[PDB]
């Protein structure tokens, strides 16, 4: 049946091997709250800038 | 420059964490030998380092 397994070693876990992965269009000039990924932080909207 | 190393401004910077579980103690570094192509009178093995 063409089997495949992974291995998930998990010896390793705090990596940068994380995929969550989102999008939702953001528009600034509003008192809004939201956090995305994490910093442990808010900010405000619209994405890309400097 | 006029200094060979006890100045620069700069960042260093890192590239990929990675796991090593034994112990270690005790380090050496690698060099490279050049084959030096000689003649067949020469009869003997020499290295351009």
């Amino acid at each position: 049946y063409r089997v495949v397994v992974l291995s998930f070693e998990l010896l390793h876990a705090p990596a940068t091997v994380c995929g969550p992965k989102k999008s939702t269009n953001l528009v600034k000039n509003k008192c809004v709250n939201f956090n995305f990924n994490g910093l442990t932080g808010t900010g405000v909207l619209t994405e890309s800038n400097k | 420059l006029v200094r060979d190393l006890p100045q620069g401004f700069s960042a260093l910077e890192p590239l990929v964490d990675l796991p090593i579980g034994i112990n270690i103690t005790r380090f050496q570094t690698l060099l490279a030998l050049h084959r030096s192509y000689l003649t067949p009178g020469d009869s003997s093995s020499g290295w351009t380092a």
